[PDB]
DNA sequence: GCTTTTTTTTTTCACAATCCCGGTGCCGAGGCCGCTCAATTGGTCGTAGACAGCTCTAGCACCGCTTAAACGCACGTACGGATTCCGTACGTGCGTTTAAGCGGTGCTAGAGCTGTCTACGACCAATTGAGCGGCCTCGGCACCGGGATTGTGAAAAAAAAAAGCTGCA
DNA sequence: GCTTTTTTTTTTCACAATCCCGGTGCCGAGGCCGCTCAATTGGTCGTAGACAGCTCTAGCACCGCTTAAACGCACGTACGGAATCCGTACGTGCGTTTAAGCGGTGCTAGAGCTGTCTACGACCAATTGAGCGGCCTCGGCACCGGGATTGTGAAAAAAAAAAGCTGCA
């Protein structure tokens, strides 16, 4: 069995109107039709970088899973220090 | 080694701040690894934004 | 307070202002709204009623636009030559 | 007839209805397989604690709201009201995350 | 102390990270002490900028 | 009679500053601030010579990266002149300010 | 049309500023030299962690049910941005003023080095109480419905700010 | 100085969203227990660092030349920014479609613990060669002057458009 891992470009997942609330949190007012995917490839390096870290971390461990430390640790190795999740 | 290009390319023998400064800003990678860092009497890379400069063509010798 | 504003009508106030100034160009709608208040009493919609009558006066052929599109551009006088004014 | 709210309204609306609030504004799955979709490219056949997931999600909507009002302030700068992607990408040169 | 004076204004008896958030961004000094510091939870302040609100 | 444009003059020195690397502020003027400043943290203080050199090394470097920064801010505003608006929404951006 | 009046474009001009190329001044890179220290060698001793083997957390798959949210389209408003115009904030350039910079001299604060001595912190072993996981309960709070309150927006009606038009200083 | 329009209020009314209360029920804060392992106590042992005393570096204060750079002022060009104007991008709201979330169940990889055993790293004392500070030499590089290239701006020619105006069909 054991279920492969099927690519299937979940970025678009990211919909229009999940990053209209994040921006109206942000408190912007009006948003331009191309803003949606410029978003999504700013999230994209965003998770990118952490993720690398984190698995990096989970690497070194001899570790399968990554874990919320390895997390935790990348963000703060990216600047972007997190608090409530241990550390 | 870029230093060293630099100098050379300068007609210098020994290498300075500068050509440190230069062969470090116009790697791309060397200059994301010293990119938080000040590099004393290097100054800065030629550069100036495209809207600043006149438009007109007219050409030397 | 001034409490009206006795003076001529508007078709013949920018047909006045364009005489004043013998300019091949031609006045501009700042430059007319420059004239009403400084050389004549005006009301404080002015502005705004300058620029209303000279979409009338160029939709009627009174008033011919050099550069410019809209009451945005500078104008002048279908004829230059006039009797006494200039 | 219809009651019809002017635009930027309901916009202010919604501003103030989630800066009061603090739940997550991406929807969890999505989110999650995004992780795992690249987190592939640098390990396979790789497990996530969820609380790894939820710390990676934290941090995300955390920066996009961040770099939102970076974005907003740009958009601002130059007389608008509509934040576009030379908003963004000013933001972000200027934060130092970019060439 | 400042957390709980925000679980107070929130009619709340237990402080969570929203009112620890409220109490760190809005005291000048523990914001510097934790600019590059997010807290899960915690959410942002209420700003809108003047210039996107009514003219009335 | 011979005069140059407005804005000609202006590139040629940025040319010639981003040509060099000599320090642009004066030297003894910066000593001085430097002295003045460090005189409500602590009376009666000497400085290495190279101390001092080492802040305006620094200084010159972060407002130099600061204008780059600002000159950025000008022209998204579809402006070629920067302006304290400029400098202090760089400023905001890059955290240094609140 | 042709002519008037701009507008644009090249040419041609003169001409500053920069760059380049050839000779002169002096300081610091580069290497040599004694020599101290810190890396090396070869030895002993103790535990860090690799490894295997076992426990049982918690991460993953799968289901089907409801309904919240995402999606796509109809509709028009208010936003962005092009164009156009005006006033002065800026950039250039000149002549006058200023004080940096340089080179030299004279004084001493205080950086920093050395040797001495002991108060303090590492290490140990034995003792025992703070803080751990596990567990249990009961009140805070999340979620709901209903009613009160607030803010937004369209259209109507009243108040006061202007239009051209009337004879005329 | 008179109607007859605007525009500028204030008003009134309908509507949708948000606020606030009590009711309800569930689950996690909170606190108690029972045992453990990490802090404590009392002891020895060695050296880190305060301390005093001395050397001499380099920080400071001063000075007077020589000029490069700062300053102040005249002058106008090109910029910033206000204002119009027009087309549609993006917000709003609705009906339809999609799949997130939910609560649950079953299966198992692999996180994480324990016990064993030994390779490797600390620690040591004796050994010695690589790298330290100090000092001298000479070659690279910085200056300088005075000649050549490179762009800029003005003025003119030309081109070329465009603007204002009309004949003639
Ligand atoms: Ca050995
Ligand atoms: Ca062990
Ligand atoms: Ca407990
Ligand atoms: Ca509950
Ligand atoms: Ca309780
Ligand atoms: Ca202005
Ligand atoms: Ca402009
Ligand atoms: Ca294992
Ligand atoms: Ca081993
Ligand atoms: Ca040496
Ligand atoms: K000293």
């Amino acid at each position: 069995k054991r279920h492969r891992k099927v690519l299937r470009d979940n970025i678009q997942g990211i919909t229009k109107p999940a990053i209209r609330r994040l921006a109206r949190r942000g408190g912007v007012k009006r948003i331009s039709g191309l803003i949606y995917e410029e978003t999504r490839g700013v999230l994209k390096v965003f998770l990118e970088n952490v993720i690398r870290d984190a698995v990096t971390y989970t690497e070194h461990a001899k570790r399968k899973t990554v874990t919320a430390m390895d997390v935790v640790y990348a963000l703060k190795r990216q600047g972007r220090t997190l608090y409530g999740f241990g550390g | 080694e870029l230093a060293g290009n630099a100098a050379r390319d300068n007609k210098k023998t020994r290498i300075i701040p500068r050509h440190l400064q230069l062969a470090i800003r116009n790697d791309e990678e060397l200059n994301k690894l010293l990119g938080r860092v000040t590099i004393a009497q290097g100054g800065v890379l030629p550069n100036i934004q495209a809207v600043l400069l006149p438009k007109k063509t007219e050409s030397h010798h | 307070s001034r409490r009206s504003a006795s003076h001529p009508t508007y078709s013949e106030m920018i047909a006045a202002a364009i005489r004043a100034e013998k300019s091949r160009g031609g006045s501009s709608r700042q430059s007319i709204q420059k004239y009403i208040k400084s050389h004549y009493k005006v009301g404080h919609n002015a502005d705004l009623q300058i620029k209303l009558s000279i979409r009338r006066l160029l939709a009627a052929g009174v008033l011919k636009q050099t550069k410019g599109v809209g009451a945005s551009g500078s104008f002048r006088l279908a004829k230059s030559d006039k009797a006494k004014r200039s | 007839k219809p009651h019809r709210y002017r635009p930027g309204t309901v916009a202010l609306r919604e501003i103030r209805r989630y800066q009061k609030s603090t739940e997550l504004l991406i929807r969890k799955l999505p989110f999650q397989r995004l992780v795992r979709e690249i987190a592939q490219d640098f390990k396979t056949d790789l497990r996530f604690q969820s609380s790894a997931v939820m710390a990676l999600q934290e941090a995300c909507e955390a920066y996009l709201v961040g770099l939102f009002e970076d974005t907003n302030l740009c958009a601002i700068h130059a007389k608008r009201v509509t934040i576009m992607p030379k908003d963004i990408q000013l933001a972000r040169r200027i934060r130092g995350e970019r060439a």
